[PDB]
RNA sequence: UUAGCUAGUAGGUGGGGUAACGGCUCACCUAGGCGACGAUCCCUAGCUGGUCUGAGAGGAUGACCAGCCACACUGGAACUG
RNA sequence: GGCGUAAAGCGCACGCAGGCGGUUUGUUAAGUCAGAUGUGAAAUCCCCGGGCUCAACCUGGGAACUGCAUCUGAUACUGGCAAGCUUGAGUCUCGUAGAGGGGGGUAGAAUUCCAGGUGUAGCGGUGAAAUGCGUAGAGAUCUGGAGGAAUACCGGUGGCGAAGGCGGCCCCCUGGACGAAGACUGACGCUCAGGUGCGAAAGCGUGGGGAGCAAACAGGAUUAGAUACCCUGGUAGUCCACGCCGUAAACGAUGUCGACUUGGAGGUUGUGCCCUUGAGGCGUGGCUUCCGGAGCUAACGCGUUAAGUCGACCGCCUGGGG
């Protein structure tokens, strides 16, 4: 309001809160890979979404979403989690990236497999 | 508030002239005594708290009237504040 | 409270025309004046008068044209709340020049069309368009 | 319209 | 969701000291000195030129390059010059 | 950028620091302003060229580095100093209305209770009922006493206060407001972080008080249940004293202060005028409803008692949930 109000109680701003905080506001990280499990998603849909619970580098432990039809991820593996949420499946706020570390690509994936991590087959 | 005859008199003493009821030392005067005498009614009562208000009134309005003349002239502040016995 | 007399004119004025009055009068103002004045010759009214003796008073004679008034917005820019001060280029242009903004300077109030040439500078009073 | 929640 | 902080502390005088002024040191003496324009206390952090973004006012940042600073196993000290 | 309802005006008031401040002259020259001189490394960005084939890169020159200090000028505005003026503010006088407040009395009506007379079996209650209450005689009715509480009618989108909130009549102490011809003072003002004070009901503490009402509690019904709604009771409480508590949809859900901007119809309380020849006839204040122009508004609406057009200071908001 007040110029005098500004010029005392002076106009604050308000840091924004990183959706994604598994640590070090980094590109992605290393994880040991607690469980393999799979859940049930929101109202509106109806699948049986695959995920992982994953023990960090940084220590936090994390649920992490694995897109793409099948994967070889099981007990202990060793994924490295990205960012990007799931909304469909809440607390998961991160996915693991595909065909790193212990993880493998999708299998047959032929479509933008940049993603789902696949190699080009016999051009 | 406070008996006309009781108002007057205090008007001539500080007021340079009578009639001269519009001088500083005049309100002050007027208004101490008045304060003085509210004293002894909330002395008891105590729980009239609207009076009390306007007591307040009375008590703040000096104040920054004996402020006043102090600023311009510190001679008749201070010759005022004794002859009054007061602002400790 | 009367903290601002200034701004009283400008209100007044954008509030007259407003009310597509012909006269408007106030207490009488040193400055006033002086901005009247500047209106003045700078034909935004037709003329000031002061017939203000023990207590000045000051009357402005409004203008008009078609379909609506001479001044299309008038502002305060400096006020007692914070004072605005501007050098000789820093002098504010209203509506790419067609339109006067009263500047007080060292040597005399001003237009800022007029103190710009003027060379020199000083507190902007207000904006008329 | 509205969904996840509303 | 830190409000009070300080005795060499603040000043004086007087010896000593330093390359030099100086509480730097000591002795004596007044009793002060800083603080809500935020001292003190916590947390964070190398500072500037600049860098990124923005129409701009600003916001963010200070790797590479240059100026200033600081440290060189941790803590302390002097010596040489 | 915002806050009547969207998130948002502190429940209200006083006021220290601070912010801001009517008007006229002289003076000061700090703020402010113009010229000058130092300085503001280089590089980078930028403007016009040059060179690697181009470009990136490299480079010449220049502008810029919006800043600071010193000096000589300026004087409107702002600040200080000096002396006034009055439209702000305040003082006195004379009236005016008022559930304003504190304290103390008292009146009448009413409920309940008790004593006593008459007087008979019923009363009370609901949608219907039952619990309850009566033949140690209720209810009813008559006389009188006690006690507490509140005070019909008047009473009114009345009035008073900062708000919370205040209504029988009377005394005592007291605050404020409004008008009018005036007298005086002289800008002594506006605002207010922190501070301080006031602050509905409930509640707490120590006591008193206790009729009616009435959380909890019993019982009676209703219901599938009914730990409610309805009924018969009934404690705390409601009241008082002195503390404490400090909260409400403390709402106009709209900070305070000042100025400006068409009207219409009331209510209310003043006041000046004119055969007052009318119960009134024409004016000029304060408080206060309503309707509604322009304008504002997202709309609803607000609308000279603005959510209009300005200004000073304050407070407050910054997605939902958590």
């Amino acid at each position: 309001a007040t110029v005098n109000q500004l010029v005392r109680k002076p106009r604050a701003r308000k840091v924004a809160k990183s959706n994604v905080p598994a640590l070090e506001a980094c590109p992605q990280k290393r994880g040991v890979c607690t469980r393999v499990y799979t859940t049930t998603p929101k109202k509106p849909n109806s699948a049986l979404r695959k995920v992982c619970r994953v023990r960090l580098t940084n220590g936090f432990e994390v649920t992490s979403y694995i897109g793409g039809e099948g994967h070889n991820l099981q007990e202990h593996s060793v994924i490295l989690i990205r960012g990007g949420r799931v909304k469909d499946l809440p607390g998961v706020r991160y996915h693991t990236v595909r065909g790193a570390l212990d993880c493998s690509g999708v299998k047959d994936r032929k479509q933008a497999r940049s993603k789902y991590g696949v190699k080009r087959p016999k051009a | 508030s406070l008996s006309t005859e009781a108002t007057a008199k205090i008007v001539s003493e500080f007021g340079r002239d009578a009639n001269d009821t519009g001088s500083t030392e005049v309100q002050v005067a007027l208004l101490t005594a008045q304060i003085n005498h509210l004293q002894g009614h909330f002395a008891e009562h105590k729980k009239d708290h609207h009076s009390r208000r306007g007591l307040l009134r009375m008590v703040s309005q000096r104040r920054k009237l004996l402020d006043y003349l102090k600023r311009k002239d510190v001679a008749r502040y201070t010759q005022l504040i004794e002859r009054l016995g007061l602002r400790r | 409270s009367m903290q601002d007399p200034i701004a009283d004119m400008l209100t007044r004025i954008r509030n007259g025309q407003a009310a597509n009055k012909a006269a408007v009068t106030m207490p009488s103002s040193k400055l006033k004046v002086a901005i009247a004045n500047v209106l003045k010759e700078e034909g935004f009214i037709e003329d000031f008068k002061v017939e203000g003796d023990t207590k000045p008073e000051l009357e402005l004679t409004l203008k008009y044209f078609q379909g609506k008034a001479v001044v299309e917005s008038i502002q305060r820019v400096s006020r007692p709340g914070l004072r605005i001060y501007k050098r000789k280029d820093e002098l504010p242009k209203v509506m790419a020049g067609l339109g006067i903004a009263v500047v007080s300077t060292s040597k005399g109030v001003m237009t800022d069309r007029a103190a710009r040439q003027a060379g020199l500078g000083g507190e902007i009073i207000c904006y008329v368009a | 319209k509205a969904s996840s929640x509303a």
